[PDB]
RNA sequence: GACCCUGUUGAGCUUGACUCUAGUUUGACAUUGUGAAAAGACAUAGGAGGUGUAGAAUAGGUGGGAGCUUCGGCGCCAGUGAAAUACCACUACUCCUAUUGUUUUUUUACUUAUUCAAUUGAAGACAUUGUCAGGUGGGGAGUUCCUUUAGUCCCUCGAAAUUUGAGGCUAGAGGAGAAAAGUUACCACA
């Protein structure tokens, strides 16, 4: 029965008692069963490639030249590089220090790639923590515009600061502010970026804390504060510019009340933004209901990223559109 | 509202829309009540309970969660009465709780007994809608039961729309009249406002 | 020798005052129009939907209600579900269509604005301009409250199928001034 899957489940893979009943919820049981293996499973590691100082191809022959064994991940990137052995460490390698190449996971690419930033264009990231996606921003638009990054932890911004100028960005200043204050400080922006803090559900081989230290209380705070996150960056953008930008929704997290509901709530409110196809080349479409409550049909065009589909973290990936 | 057209409506449910439909179901009536402006989302949620004292529906399946000095008076009454092994038994199996709570419509609890009740099945059978009602210290069963039902529990949901089941065939016109005006003055005393607030009546039946 | 200290130099760490403002910057509103072509939004009037899971199932939702009943199909029930199907009663979103319109943009031109040569030609509705509402301000002019913690779970703004979060209020403890200062079981030198 459901009752003794819910408790042989707890036991065995170690979860909270509520959050195995929330993940069971949203899938059918055969796939919650491949979906727990890959989760607490490791991921495969993944190069991005700097296309300033380099490229794809030359940078793989160095690295198999200094030993590393690599293969180019799939055809959605021309940019990624999967490794699978090393005899030097990577971030050894002198290719690492120029700033050839840097240590990224597969659900940093695709809001980028979600994203389409272009040249002399404003652009923005509410949460920069790594720095892996500023990077990457910074590559499409060839050293033009300008980034303004940005991470309420003075901590991180120590690696946000190491990672930019190692990588040769040149263009990108931080701020360590709040970011539902970002708005009121400059506005008008064309290509607002935002990785909210979240649950960590789509990520549990990096944060194993989530398997049990996540809650009721947890749950309703968390998604709380993506809303007033996401009415921000509608309250940040343009409605009209000389080329058209666009917001990126992206989280971390598998959940229902920090996906599928806060776009919910932010297309209620704000009626100037629409939802088109993300660009992403594949993925699954969002739940239209899940407990009782629609949702508008737009959410069909969002895609959700699964561990046990492809071997990447759990993700939501949404771009809007302002009118107005 | 007007009395005039409380009476139109009524000869035109009784015995207009009893000739037009010939009802082969229980006859009764029910008040749907919409409302303009007032976001259920916001604050200042009503959830208040109108005395009755008519009992419009008869067939009213009852039970009671009895301590000591109930079990002969219930018997007699034929009243379902549970000792403390059988609320034992029912908390052993949850599935069974339930299926029982859709049979019976209403609880009565004692005074001790709601303090036991909490322990483990107390917010399992809370995520009903179900709240069994206190006994005072009179303990007379009889017409207690009679004032404890028919008390119309006026709750806000999230939904713009409200209906309430009120009213027999088998009663005279005067009196379930004074149950329409009673239901809608307290209803409106609920509200945040007065008359304004509402937006429709529909005293229709079900039939 | 370790080890302690003094001075200089690096690595830091904590500061380096308040109010208007130069500068600089975001948003909004105007000169700044006239056509065409499109596109979009809402204004009404029609048509049709819907497959997360499980449930036999393309379950909007909601009020009741247990055969309303043409066949006893559908019912009832049983499951299965957050929500259950019969029956009547209500009204939501989306996508189309229409005209029963208000519009807003983009593109294309023109100059009817605006800017230069000139002192009639070009650019051209771009800039540019000004006013409000902001951000910053190591600069210019004067001038000499916040931090840590708890409660009112009281008030305001948010969020949640009824409980939270952020501000307000209250109370236990702290306080010659951009030229430069205190500190380190730290570094190099003497």
């Amino acid at each position: 029965y459901t009752n003794q899957l819910l408790k042989d489940i707890c036991a065995y893979y170690g979860y909270n008692e509520y959050l195995a009943e929330k993940l069971l919820n949203l899938f059918p049981p055969r796939e919650a069963f491949a979906f727990f293996e890959a989760n607490e499973t490791p991921r495969p590691v993944v190069i991005r490639t700097n296309t300033l100082r380099t490229h794809r191809r030359d940078l793989a022959q160095a690295l198999i030249n200094r030993g590393v064994t690599l293969e180019p991940v799939g055809k959605w990137s021309k940019v990624g590089l999967q490794v699978f052995d090393s005899k030097v460490p990577l971030g050894a390698t002198p290719e690492y220090l120029a700033g050839h190449y840097i240590l990224q996971a597969a659900s940093s690419f695709l809001p980028v790639m979600a994203l389409c930033p272009q040249e002399n264009e404003r652009c923005l990231d509410m949460a920069a923590a790594p720095g892996g996606k500023t990077t990457h921003m910074a590559a499409l638009m060839k050293n033009t515009g300008v980034i303004f990054a940005n991470d309420p932890s003075k901590s991180r911004a120590k690696g946000l600061i190491g990672n930019i100028h190692r990588l040769g960005v040149r263009n990108t200043i931080v701020c360590n502010y709040d970011a539902r204050e970002f708005p009121r400080v400059i506005g008008g922006f064309d290509r607002v970026l935002l990785d909210a803090p979240c649950s960590g559900t789509g990520v549990i081989c990096k944060d194993p804390s989530v398997k049990t230290n996540r809650d009721a209380k947890d749950f309703m705070q968390l998604p709380h504060t993506q809303k007033q996150l996401l009415l921000a960056a509608i309250d940040s953008c343009n409605h009209a510019s000389k080329t058209g930008g666009y917001i990126v929704y992206s989280t971390c997290s598998v959940c229902v009340e920090e996906n599928e509901e806060v776009v919910n709530y932010a297309l209620s409110r704000r009626p100037n933004v629409k939802l088109v196809e993300t660009g992403l080349p594949f993925g699954k479409e969002g739940f239209t209901s899940y407990m009782g409550k629609t949702f508008h049909p737009s959410l069909k065009l969002t895609r959700r990223f699964y561990p046990h589909l492809y071997n990447v973290d759990g993700f939501f990936v949404a771009k809007f559109k302002k009118i107005g | 509202i007007t009395v005039a057209g409380v009476r139109q409506n009524v000869a035109e449910l009784l015995d207009y829309s009893n000739n037009v439909k010939k009802r082969n179901f229980l006859e009764t009536v029910e008040l749907q009540i919409g409302l303009k402006n007032y976001d259920p989302q916001r604050d200042k949620r009503f959830s208040g309970t109108v005395k009755l004292p008519t009992v419009p529906r008869p067939n009213m399946s009852i039970c009671i969660l009895g301590d000591q000095h109930d079990i002969d008076r219930a018997k007699h009454g034929g009243i379902d009465a549970m000792s403390a092994d059988d609320l034992k038994k029912l908390n052993k199996n949850k599935k069974l709780i339930k299926k029982l709570a859709r049979k019976y419509d209403a609880f009565i609890a004692s005074e001790s007994l709601i303090k036991q009740i909490p322990r483990l099945l107390g917010p399992g059978l809370s995520k009903a809608g179900k709240f069994p009602t206190p006994v005072s210290h009179s303990d007379d069963l009889s017409a207690k039961v009679n004032e404890v039902k028919s008390t119309v529990k006026f709750q806000l949901k999230k939904v713009l729309c409200m209906g309430v089941a009120v009213g027999n065939v088998g009663m005279t016109q005067e009196q379930l009249v004074a149950n329409i005006m009673l239901a809608i003055n307290y209803l409106v005393s609920l509200l945040k406002k007065g008359w304004q607030n509402v937006g429709s009546l529909t005293i229709k039946a079900t039939m």
